[PDB]
């Protein structure tokens, strides 16, 4: 779940 | 002749590129008179996620913390504000480079250029769309957060995208340069879906006027349709409705082919009716939606 | 994740944009230190070409006929030669904004970035290939002329392809920039074609590997073959023959997924020969050869 | 034929 890159 | 996706030329953008680093985290920044912008998200190290409070990370920060790099040189924080989900950070400099520009936002369906960075340097420039779903395609690796989205028009540079996330999907979300989010997202880690997208059907219309104008012709037919007889259709197959102002834009294009638009209507009904029994438009081999009417023209004629 | 075709930052080339001017025609040029390279192309007008001495038309040619505009400036010509096709021209200043850079010339199947300008100045930036039959796909418009080539390897400038002209078929042809042509091609107005291409067979592979790293994974297959058996049947398909070299270059690829070659062979033999009965790799729909198992590698990991 | 650009 998501990914805050 | 020719007919490639093609991005503005990065320049004018390669010198507002800077690196930020907060803690343990370092993303890009872009800096802009004496600002420097950059996702809030910065702040946050990796339990933060699940649930944090911006305002509350923020208010225990200081300038001591923020590590600003352009290049070898590093810049000094002064102010800091934060405009919903970025950081507006006040420098000691304005940027020797900082070139005519605005913030616009962009409307799902118009096209804009990305200049990919990582550790405030440019690795990569690429040509992309803002989907009707709000997110995006774009190729990005973690550090790549910061990175930005632009056009150019005459020689200012309209700024409408800086990247924070990327999706279950392997889809990316950010936000316009006021720190609104395209799209229905935050910056949290939370169950979050990429919504069913659709296709950009003003947008294939002005890529069969490419084909056209370049010379490929095959696709055509003698029939026309109304617009809702196109429609009815066009759901089906996971379109957008095209609607009169549309079919207004697509004006000057069948004005330079001479072919009425609602005749382009019924070939690409009849595109859709019965694929291409395998064969080429303009390079492809299936419908193309990631060029705007107006990007056909900059680049066809 | 995600993956699109990516063009180098055009940051660093656009300050060596010049426009320039020699009679009824004028086209963009290239200005490096104190020197501008541009295709000879420029001196003749349109009965000139048919056939065309320059030895002839540039001994009578002064530094007073070329105009040599940087914006809204202009520069002197002082002294002035010709490396095959192409003019170098001394100019009374080296450019400020000159980088670090070589001269290369490309080989059929590496690939590079494209800045395409008119009136000396840039308007886009896109990727492409030295294709095998040595022409290029490009999107070029009259007065694209003088547009060049170039990849960046850490901080300098390699560059390799200045645009000269389209041929019949709509592709492009032009040259590195020692002046030598790229292909069979010269500067006359003759009967020209592009002889039949072919599909860099080191390409697809590497872009296979993409799809899989990126975790797309339906193409593969139990079996394997030899070298030799793959060959005899990417020739019918119009490929190139795989040879050693190329398999050892897919080598840190199949470190990374865990692929060996010639299994990946035994996959693209299997997509020959079954089509994809109508399916996305990595969003295509055809086999994609314009990425370099290099490329793959910059922009995936 | 060609196309001198």
């Amino acid at each position: 779940n998501s990914f805050s890159q | 002749s020719g007919f490639r996706k093609m991005a503005f030329p990065s320049g004018k953008v390669e010198g507002c590129m800077v690196q930020v680093t907060c803690g343990t985290t370092t993303l890009n920044g872009l800096w802009l008179d004496d600002t420097v912008y950059c996702p809030r998200h910065v702040i946050c190290t990796a339990e933060d996620m699940l649930n944090p409070n911006y305002e509350d990370l923020l208010i225990r920060k200081s300038n001591h913390s923020f590590l600003v790099q352009a290049g070898n040189v590093q810049l000094r924080v002064i102010g800091h504000s934060m405009q919903n989900c970025l950081l507006r950070l006040k420098v000691d400099t304005s940027n020797p480079k900082t070139p005519k520009y605005k913030f616009v936002r962009i409307q799902p369906g118009q096209t804009f250029s990305v200049l990919a960075c990582y550790n405030g340097s440019p690795s990569g420039v690429y040509q992309c769309a803002m989907r009707p779903n709000h997110t995006i395609k774009g190729s990005f690796l973690n550090g790549s957060c910061g990175s930005v989205g632009f056009n150019i028009d005459y020689d200012c540079v309209s700024f409408c995208y800086m990247h924070h996330m990327e999706l279950p999907t392997g889809v990316h979300a950010g936000t316009d340069l006021e720190g609104k989010f395209y799209g229905p997202f935050v910056d949290r880690q939370t169950a979050q879906a990429a919504g069913t997208d659709t296709t950009i059907t003003l947008n294939v219309l002005a890529w069969l006027y490419a084909a056209v104008i370049n010379g490929d012709r095959w696709f055509l037919n003698r029939f026309t349709t109304t617009l809702n007889d196109f429609n009815l259709v066009a759901m089906k197959y996971n379109y957008e409705p095209l609607t009169q102002d549309h079919v207004d834009i697509l004006g000057p294009l069948s004005a330079q082919t001479g072919i009425a638009v609602l005749d382009m209507c019924a070939a690409l009904k009849e595109l859709l009716q019965n694929g291409m029994n395998g064969r080429t438009i303009l390079g492809s081999t299936i419908l193309e939606d990631e060029f705007t009417p107006f990007d056909v023209v900059r680049q066809c004629s």
